[PDB]
């Protein structure tokens, strides 16, 4: 008989979680999958292997159909035909392959389904080296991550993360005339995603959270020492660090039934004579936040922090790529020297502080973007 | 043998006995005289090639049944026509088909026309009346009607091949010597062709819907119609949908139908030693006229005796008593923008630039411009648009622009690439498109310093050169320039000179003829006048406007005038 | 650096209504013939298939008066045109066989099984050599005579495995159809099959040039041919002249069966080879299809 | 036993009857159990067969179209998995709903015994048009899975391609014999015939297409802004092009916000033009069923705008609604409420009541969205009526808010900010198209906004060549582009709505209102109505605003305000069906009021110096007033409150003649 292969009756997605070190360590075992490499560090003797890579995402593609098996129906024997797919690009089929069509003299014609093929949810993501992986004087490298299945849309742009995956090649793309033999480029299948910050709006009240918050609830005194903690090095500054927890937590939003909306978001500014250590606490509620921006008031230009159109190859369309506010969407975006800005960046924060969104009307497109900073 | 189409012959029928036997009443007499066989008569003597057909007359014959016939099956039914056409000349006018000439029947005056956004997909291959304003033109050039071939093998030519639309080579290869079909070669010298122009229209200004923009449509004329459309006028078109290959559809959503062969009847052997030829099926829609008349790109041929033989006997009376009138300038001085209270001045210098003046060209070579430029610079709501407005609703062959949405290629010509291809294309600006008419310019002010560079070159030299890509060329642009300006600061300056209210350059500055300044003073008589006037207008729609002369009769005793060369 | 993606299909909706003339219909057609034939009460033809394949005789012997019996559709289209449906009967007797063999080593406690050979004899009116005519040609026919000789048996090629000279591409060609003479009906591929295939995603000009792929003939199958040579009997021929005389070719299990002198009759195919006497003349010929003996020697 | 279509649960026996009970079942109370409304079930409405009541008047009218609401069949209880089939396959089930809608309309006819022919019934295709298919999920949070399901998607048209003629009939000709026959098309693939279809000619490759005897059908593509009601982290906006076929091409403008629901569909593109090689990731775009374009919680579009629109549709028989149906009730309602004596207050009030006082604000702002009325001229000219509002003053005036109000309650505005606009970006632009790589024309935020509200945010930020574009927004409504793309006039009938705040970001009394304003006065003379809001500190006021701003907290969803549906919809109404004139008594007032204000300006620039456009903006805001009441003619009344309006919102009361000051303590009342 001719039955539908496993493949065609598979409705789940298989990953493989990397050790973690600690169970390495128990029991004498040393294991490459769980130490975290850079991008510069994967060489081609990790092929084939699973690797956990340590690093920034830099650009998340969209969520995209990939075709693993293309199946064809035909109306002159009734069978399904399927044609597997493992390549950026295939072509069709047009006579059909089937044993009825085969052995005989009139072959049917195939025409596609696309209900009853395969497809898998497909990303592109760039993963960059971090700032204290780079040697002295070099310039971050960038790593391909292919997240397909259910792992789609748990990468963001700016997320420090660990993702493990199969290091696997790819066909060569690039000028014929600069290739040497069998030159492949490089992806890494993800398979598990760890984030060193976690999110605000993932959390859940599990039965490990809850003892470790009860715990800091006994201790006592919880809003003076959440204050005193942000920043143990900078001394003093108690009402500083009490207003930046404040800002780290946040008010209540508020919505009203005509339609129009209140933030709750908290904007902190520091203004002070130079060495009160105001950029080290820029850049404290930076590490702590789970989004947080750093900015330079001239660093950063006015299409550095709303938006740029922008082509995305890979689905191959035309992209708004957001600036600093939106990539601090939903988290505290701090902004060093804030007086030495230009009139044009200032009137995109004068704008965000208020209405948490950005209107840009320019030669490229006429659109409204959500920004929900908490500027600092 | 060949299958016939029985209502394309009951179709030809009807229409051979419709061109011998339509007659209509004489409205002078009364006779009772056939229009088409005098139509043919008239084409005898004069060689034309072309037959104007009135709808209206084909309609009322029988129930209406062999007018919506052609009009919905027009392409279908057109070699009918032609043949029946042929027919009828045979029979009265035998030397017309000797030049065998081409025979092009235009049809016109239909009860409705469409707009270009009204154009569907079930009106493909049917007779149709739409209208636009002309932006672009193409050159005339030869299209491919009836070719000639040779065979490779055979060495022998056969001539009278039609041509439809896509390049095709018969198959049929009378001559014996050979036993194959496809493969031939083609002879341009003995090959015979049709005039081809390619003209791009656009929405009209008050078709374009609330939030759109203007979408063009290609319109191809062929024959005696080319030649016919002018850049920058409103044109009415009549002819059929036609569909048009079209490349740029593949990346669109949806499924696009492509063409399989049919492999169901060939016997096959897996001897072996599988491809197969399938084409896509994308389209454009695009519109093939027979008939072209260029109605007023308003809202409503230098020699005067040319201009005299087209109007009428009362028409022509009607200019006369207009002439002998002694207070005739008053009258054209308050007949111009009956809307604005006041300001004669400006009107007598708004008539005038229409008017114009002589251009002369002196003997060492150098030209005298006779066209006149005026500018209009004074305090806000001074009604300084309204004159510009009323220039371009009124005066034919009239642009109105805006100084900050203009641009150095919009303003004079622009040299765009179509298609991502090799070709570029030269496309009329706004002072070609006014050429001997007047250009009006609001907010010349908010005018840039390169497009003022761009436009007072235009006004020194007469001519627009282009040098962009692999494009040179030199275009006219005989243009009066009615400008609108605000000084410096918003309102004007008192103590300071003309000079220094306007940012404007010098050379702007030099060629304008007349710069009127109006100013705004509060008096209470002059301004319980206007307030009156302006709230009366309101009420009053049109009856508060009564110029002594209409628009229409004004502009006739413009274009009688502008023929004498003081 | 990924593998071939696969093709492959499963039966689901009726589709369109079959035809008698199509292939698989005959096939299954000539299953039932073989699976329900009775010639007094017993299955005849499947015993004879068992019987056949517990001796490793991978031939059946048909006779063709039992397809007058059973189906005469197939006995027509079997006479008109009998090298398109010999193969779907060869078809049939291999798909047969494929699922006896399988239940009989499991139960009478890897395998390989060629396509059986269609051996069919009949007792049918049988047509003298002298007239055989133009309208026989590419037809059954049984005609009857002398053996002069019995040529060596040539080694035929089955099933070849083949491999581009410096491509490195590996092929495998099986041929079904051994009653060509004079002629390669199928041969070497005239250029390398690894770049219209595209089986890999690197693609690694380059061109491997005209007739690249050589056998490897330790991991090839071969089957014999024989041919014969057959003549009126002399003891009816006109005075003065000589007899004649019919090239014949055989293979598989009817190599070896007669030898020169006997007096047979022959069921076999009557078709055309061209040698290189007239502008387009062809030499006759018969694909032997089943040799029966009419005496035989001591 | 019980068939079932292959890769589906949809049984097509099972559909038709429980459709067919659907039909002529349903009532409207079950969705109002369905709802959890069921004190507002009333008698002579729910109790009467809906969809029945649909059908014969589908049948009166001669349309075949009908608009079905799939959470009415979740409110049915045998109908309440096909609502699952109709998400999950839409194709099939539209399929059988179509067939059963033939059969009732067949069914209603024979049953009753009418006089309506048979004949008609069965020739016309009778379709359904599903909605309100589900939550308003962003086509980004979409997966594979959910290809071929009908889906929900709130947008803003941005452009659209012409007519695409898609083929449908294709007509071969042979060229020896010219004989002619037709192929329909099988799943986009046409099978051309290799031999002549006669016996006599059997020519192979004789058989020639001709495209201009063949049929075709609409097709074409609009670009979808999405503004999906929940947006993740870091999430920009995109664009989607979305499918409409036949009757819905050209139902929708550039520009406005629409409701699309239809099937998500996903198809190969070829890698290159001359190879048949596809592409493996898949482009996904939504083939579209229906489409809404009227809210309850939005007024409906301006009817003198699209008149010839309305004529396309009513010739294309898409049937389509751009404004809302009114019946016979709420418009008694509405000509019940226009007899209130405290109409215009009551109507300012009930704008928004979110934010505290600002009467004489909302004041403006309703007449402003009621507007005046627009006279075209017989000759040619046309006058809008479109009153242009600026609101100057200090800081958290709740001003933005109030933009945000009108940004959010018209039909096709545009929210736009300062310094972040251009003037390229606010007339029209050139763009490069992702699917065909055409250059294509794009609108810009004025020319979007025609028709409705254009909201700018912080005016004084902006750039002087970027407002010198609005002038003729402002004075003509019409844009005029000569650029090297565009040569033409386009209509921008976009009412001005700007926020601005003074040149020390807040209102110095010391300088005068001209400078504090800080405009050019072709600019500022412009502006209809100029409210120079400011933050006089008092008791009682900061007392009540505090109360009225810390009572939103006390729970965590927040006089007589009317809601907001009845308010847009006697809007609408007052906007569609009322055009004011103006009479001699009316004159006379206008002309007084003009020639007083002209003569008091006659004192010593420093002072808002009377202008013509002052007398214009009177007469456009008496029309609106006298609009609002549902009076055809404006009267003496009407333009008293135009000019008391004028005045109070340059707090003129306040001002001193003389100086150009305006002193906080002395005159002020807050
Ligand atoms: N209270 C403090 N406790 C600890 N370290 C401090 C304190 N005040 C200043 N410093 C140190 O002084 C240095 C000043 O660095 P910055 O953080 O850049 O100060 P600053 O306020 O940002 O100066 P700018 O950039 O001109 S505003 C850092 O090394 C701080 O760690
Ligand atoms: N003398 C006048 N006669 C008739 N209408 C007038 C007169 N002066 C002003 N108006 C009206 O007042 C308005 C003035 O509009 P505009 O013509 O645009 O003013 P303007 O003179 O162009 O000044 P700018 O440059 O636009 S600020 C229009 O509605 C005119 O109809
Ligand atoms: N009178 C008021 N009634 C209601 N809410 C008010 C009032 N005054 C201020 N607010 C609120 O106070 C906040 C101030 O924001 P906005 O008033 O929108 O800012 P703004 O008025 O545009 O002034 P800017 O942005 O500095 S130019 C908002 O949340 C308003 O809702
Ligand atoms: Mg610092
Ligand atoms: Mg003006
Ligand atoms: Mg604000
Ligand atoms: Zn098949
Ligand atoms: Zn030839
Ligand atoms: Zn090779
Ligand atoms: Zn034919």
């Amino acid at each position: 008989t001719e039955l539908f292969p496993p493949n065609l009756t598979r409705r789940y997605f298989l990953y493989f979680k990397p050790l973690s070190q600690n169970c390495a360590r128990r029991y004498r075992k040393k294991a490459i999958s769980s130490k975290p490499l850079s991008v510069r560090q994967i060489k081609g003797d990790f092929l084939g292997q699973l690797i956990t890579v340590r690093g920034i995402i830099t650009r998340v593609s969209d969520v995209k159909p990939a075709v693993e098996v293309i199946a064809y129906t035909c109306d002159q024997c009734g069978y399904e035909v399927f044609q597997e797919v493992n390549s950026r690009t295939f072509t069709p089929l047009s006579e059909c392959t089937s044993e009825e069509c085969s052995q005989n003299q009139t072959k049917g014609q195939l025409f596609m389904s696309t209900r009853a093929s395969k497809f898998s949810a497909f990303q592109e993501c760039k993963i960059q080296e971090l700032s204290q992986q780079v040697p002295v004087g070099h310039i971050p490298r960038s790593l391909n991550i292919h997240v397909n299945g259910t792992l789609v849309r748990s990468l963001s742009p700016g997320d420090i993360v660990d993702v493990t995956g199969i290091f696997l090649p790819a066909p060569y793309t690039g000028f014929k005339a600069l290739k040497a033999g069998l030159l492949t480029e490089t992806y890494l299948e993800a398979q598990f995603v760890r984030q060193h910050k976690k999110k605000f709006a993932s959390f859940s009240l599990t039965s490990d959270v809850e003892e470790r918050v009860m715990e800091l609830i006994t201790s006592g005194d919880v809003y003076n020492r959440l204050a005193k903690s942000i920043a143990p090095e900078i001394y003093g500054n108690l009402d500083v660090k009490k207003a930046l927890l404040l800002l780290l937590v946040g008010g209540v939003d508020k919505r009203v039934g005509d339609g129009m909306k209140i933030r709750g978001d908290i904007n902190v500014c520091l203004m002070g004579d130079p060495g009160v250590a105001k950029s080290q606490l820029l850049k404290a509620i930076c590490k702590i936040s789970p989004r947080g921006v750093y900015t330079t008031g001239k660093g950063s230009s006015g299409v550095g922090l709303t938006a740029a159109v922008m082509k995305d190859p890979v689905t191959d369309e035309m992209i708004l790529e957001g600036g600093a506010l939106v990539l601090a969407d939903n988290g505290i975006c701090c902004i060093d020297e804030f007086d030495k800005m230009d009139e044009s960046d200032r009137t995109a924060i004068h704008e965000v502080m208020e209405q948490q969104t950005i209107s840009i009307s320019k030669a490229g497109i006429n659109t409204t973007l959500n920004a929900r900073t908490s500027i600092l | 043998k060949k299958v016939d189409d029985v209502t394309g012959e009951k179709v030809r029928e009807a229409f051979e006995q419709f061109l011998e036997d339509f007659s209509v009443q004489s409205t002078d007499t009364g006779e009772v005289e056939k229009v088409y066989r005098a139509q043919i008569e008239f084409m005898k003597i004069y060689d034309l090639n072309t037959i104007y057909i009135d709808y209206q007359h084909l309609s009322m014959r029988e129930n209406g049944a062999l007018a919506m016939a052609i009009s919905e099956q027009y392409y279908r039914f057109l070699p009918f026509l032609q043949k029946g056409l042929r027919r009828v000349v045979r029979k009265y006018a035998p030397e017309l088909l000797n030049t065998e000439r081409v025979f092009q029947i235009s049809f016109f005056n239909l009860p409705t026309v469409h707009r270009i956004r009204d154009i569907r997909s079930e009106k493909i291959g049917s007779l149709l009346s739409i209208s636009g304003t002309v932006t672009r033109t193409s050159e005339v050039r030869p299209e491919l009607y009836k070719a000639s071939f040779t065979c490779d093998m055979c060495r022998a030519i056969v001539d009278n091949v039609e041509q439809s639309f896509k390049y095709t080579e018969p198959t049929f290869c009378p001559n014996p010597s050979c036993e194959n079909r496809a493969f031939w070669t083609l002879n341009v010298t003995r090959s015979r062709f049709l005039d081809w122009q390619k003209v791009r229209i656009q929405e009209n200004a008050n078709e374009i819907p609330t939030g759109s923009m203007p979408r063009t449509l290609d319109v191809i004329l062929r024959g005696d119609s080319v030649e016919r459309a002018k850049p920058g006028d409103r044109c009415k078109f009549t002819g059929v949908e036609i569909v048009v290959p079209d490349v740029t559809q593949l990346g669109l959503p949806g499924v696009k139908p492509s063409s399989t062969l049919d492999t169901r009847g060939i016997s096959k052997t897996t001897e072996g030693l599988r491809s197969l030829g399938v084409r896509d099926l994308t389209y454009k829609i695009s519109f093939l006229a027979c008939h072209v008349i260029s109605i007023g790109s308003n809202i409503g041929e230098r020699d005067q005796e040319v201009f005299l033989n087209s109007l009428s006997s009362d028409e022509i009376n009607e200019l006369k008593e207009m002439v002998k009138d002694e207070h005739i300038y008053d009258k054209l001085v308050r007949s111009i923008a009956p809307a604005v209270f006041g300001h004669e001045a400006v009107k007598k210098g708004i008539l005038l630039q229409m008017l114009g003046g002589v251009h002369k060209s002196t003997v060492e070579g150098i030209k005298l411009r006779g066209d006149i430029n005026i500018c209009v610079v004074g305090d806000p709501s001074t009604s300084k648009s309204q004159f510009l407005k009323y220039v371009v609703g009124f005066a034919p062959r009239s642009v109105y622009t805006s100084g900050k949405a203009s641009s150095a290629a919009g303003l004079t010509a622009a040299v765009v690439r179509d298609e991502e291809g090799g070709d570029y294309t030269i496309e009329a600006g706004a002072l070609m498109l006014a050429d001997n008419g007047i250009c009006c310019i609001d907010e010349f002010d908010k005018m840039d310093i390169s497009d003022q560079v761009a436009i007072h070159e235009a006004m020194e030299q007469q001519t627009i050169s282009i040098a962009k890509a692999g494009i040179h060329a030199t275009l006219n642009a005989r243009t009066s320039i009615l400008a609108a300006a605000n000084p410096v600061g918003g309102r004007y300056n008192r103590k300071l000179s003309l000079r220094g209210n306007l940012n404007m350059t010098a050379p702007i500055m030099s060629r304008f003829d007349l710069f009127f300044v109006i100013l705004d003073d509060c008096n209470e008589k002059i301004d319980t006048e206007l307030a009156s006037h302006i709230v009366d207008l309101h009420m009053k729609r049109d009856e508060a406007i009564e110029p002594p002369f209409s628009a229409e009769q004004l502009r006739r005793y413009i274009k009688y005038a502008r023929t004498f060369k003081p | 650096s990924f593998d071939r993606p696969e093709i492959y299909s499963a039966p689901v909706l009726q589709g369109e209504s079959p035809n008698d003339d199509d292939n698989t219909e005959i096939i299954k057609s000539f299953k039932n013939f073989i699976l329900e034939f009775r010639l007094d009460s017993q299955f005849i033809y499947r015993d004879q298939l068992r019987n056949n394949i517990l001796v490793k005789n991978y031939s059946l012997t048909v006779n063709m008066e039992h397809l007058i019996g059973y189906n005469e559709d197939i006995y027509k289209k079997l006479s008109d045109e009998p090298s398109d449906i010999i193969p779907l009967f060869e078809t049939a007797i291999t798909q047969v066989a494929k699922r006896i063999s399988i239940l009989s080593r499991a139960q009478s406690a890897l395998n390989s099984l060629p396509t059986f050979q269609l051996i069919l004899n009949s007792n049918a009116n049988q047509i003298p050599l002298r007239d055989l005519d133009s309208e026989h040609v590419s037809k059954i026919v049984r005609l009857s005579g002398i053996i002069i000789s019995t040529s060596v048996l040539s080694s035929r090629a089955t099933y070849l495995s083949i491999m581009c000279r410096n491509c490195r591409h590996t092929t495998s060609i099986t041929i079904n159809n051994f009653n060509s003479i004079t002629g390669n009906t199928v041969s070497l591929p005239r250029s390398c099959l690894s770049t219209i295939e595209s089986e890999s995603s690197m693609a690694n000009k380059k061109n491997c040039g005209p007739d690249p792929y050589i056998i490897i003939h330790e991991s090839s199958k071969f089957i014999d041919q024989q041919f014969l040579k057959l003549q009126e009997i002399p003891e009816l021929v006109p005075v003065g002249e000589m007899p004649r005389n019919l090239t014949m070719t055989c293979d598989r299990y009817l190599t070896n069966k007669v030898i020169p002198g006997t007096r047979v009759t022959i069921v076999g195919i009557y078709s055309i080879y061209n040698s290189k006497s007239g502008v387009a003349i062809r030499t006759p010929y018969i694909k032997i299809l089943g040799i029966q003996s009419d005496v035989e020697t001591s | 036993p019980l068939r079932i279509i292959w890769g589906t649960n949809v049984s097509i026996q099972e559909c038709t009857t429980n459709f067919r009970n659907f039909l002529m079942s349903f009532k409207y109370k079950f969705r109002k159990i369905l709802d959890e409304r069921e004190e507002f079930i009333n008698n002579t409405t729910d109790e009467e067969l809906y969809y029945i009541k649909q059908l014969n008047e589908m049948r009166e009218l001669g349309t075949s179209n009908l608009n079905l609401d799939a959470r009415n069949l979740l409110a049915y209880k045998q109908t309440e998995d096909l609502y699952h089939q109709l998400l999950n396959y839409p194709q099939e089930v539209i399929s059988i709903m179509d067939q059963t809608i033939k059969d009732c309309m067949v069914s209603l006819i024979v049953d009753n015994n009418l006089d309506y022919d048979l004949d008609e019934i069965e020739t016309k295709f009778y379709k359904v048009r599903p909605y309100n298919v589900g939550s308003c999920k962003g086509m980004r949070e979409l997966n594979p899975n959910d290809i071929d399901k009908l889906i929900n998607l709130k947008g803003l048209v941005l452009r659209s391609t012409p007519v695409i003629p898609d083929m449908k009939v294709a007509f071969f000709k042979c060229n020896v014999c010219d004989h002619t026959m037709a192929v329909e098309i099988d799943r986009g693939v046409i099978q051309e015939p290799a031999r002549c279809e006669r016996i006599d000619c059997n020519e192979p490759n004789s058989m020639s297409l001709i495209h201009n005897r063949c049929s075709f059908a609409d097709k074409q593509v609009i670009k979808l802004q999405e503004t999906p009601d929940f947006v993740p982290d870091g999430q920009t906006p995109h664009s989607i092009s979305l499918c409409v076929y036949d009757e819905l091409v050209d139902s929708c403008r550039a520009g406005d916000r629409i409701e699309v629901t239809g099937t998500f569909r996903s198809i190969p593109i070829r890698a290159n033009s001359r190879q048949r090689v596809l592409k493996s990731l898949y482009k996904t775009y939504v083939d579209v069923v229906h489409v809404k374009k009227v809210s309850d919680k939005r007024l409906d579009v301006d009817t003198s705008t699209i008149e010839q629109e309305l004529m396309q549709n009513k010739v294309d028989h898409n049937e389509v609604e751009e404004v809302r149906q009114i019946t016979d009730q709420d418009l008694a309602k509405i000509r019940e409420v226009a007899a209130r004596e405290d109409l215009y207050s009551l109507l300012a009030r009930s704008i928004a009541p979110s934010i505290y006082e600002l009467e004489d604000v909302k004041k403006g702002i309703l007449l402003q969205l009621f507007g005046g009325t627009n006279k075209t001229f017989t000759k040619g000219g046309r006058y809008r009526g479109d009153i242009n509002i600026l609101l100057c003053g200090d800081p958290s005036t709740s001003k933005s808010q109030i933009l945000q109000y009108v940004h959010k309650i018209t039909p096709r505005g545009v929210y736009t900010s300062g310094k972040g606009s251009s003037a390229v970006g606010l007339t029209a632009y050139i763009t490069r198209d992702v699917d065909t790589k055409q250059l294509v024309l794009e609108s810009g935020a004025l020319v979007l906004s025609d028709g409705g509200v254009c909201c700018i945010d912080e005016f004084d930020k902006m750039s002087d060549s970027t407002r010198s574009v609005l002038h003729e927004v402002m004075e003509q409504q019409t844009i005029s582009i000569a650029k090297a793309g565009i040569i033409t006039t386009l209509n921008a009938r976009s009412s001005i709505l700007a926020s601005a705040n003074p040149i020390g970001s807040r209102y110095n009394p010391n300088l005068p209102v001209t400078e504090n304003i800080d405009l050019p006065p072709p600019l500022l003379s412009r502006f209809d109505l100029v409210y120079l809001v400011l933050d006089k500190v008092d008791e009682k006021n900061d007392r009540e605003l505090a109360k009225h701003l810390t009572n939103l907290y006390l729970e965590d969803k927040p006089d007589d305000v009317l809601p907001v549906e009845f308010l847009t919809m006697y809007i609408s109404y007052a906007k569609e069906h009322i055009h004011p004139i103006i009479t001699e008594a009316a004159k006379t007032e206008l002309v007084r009021a003009y020639v007083g204000m002209r003569k008091m300006g006659d004192d010593s620039e420093k002072r808002i110096t009377a202008t013509t456009r002052q007398l214009e903006s009177m007469i456009r805001l008496a029309e609106a007033h006298a609009k609002m009441k549902l009076k055809n003619v404006v009267e003496l009344e009407d333009v008293q409150e135009a000019v008391r309006l004028i005045r109070s919102a340059i707090k003129d009361y306040a001002t001193d003649p003389k100086t150009g000051k305006i002193d906080m303590n002395l005159v002020q009342t807050g």
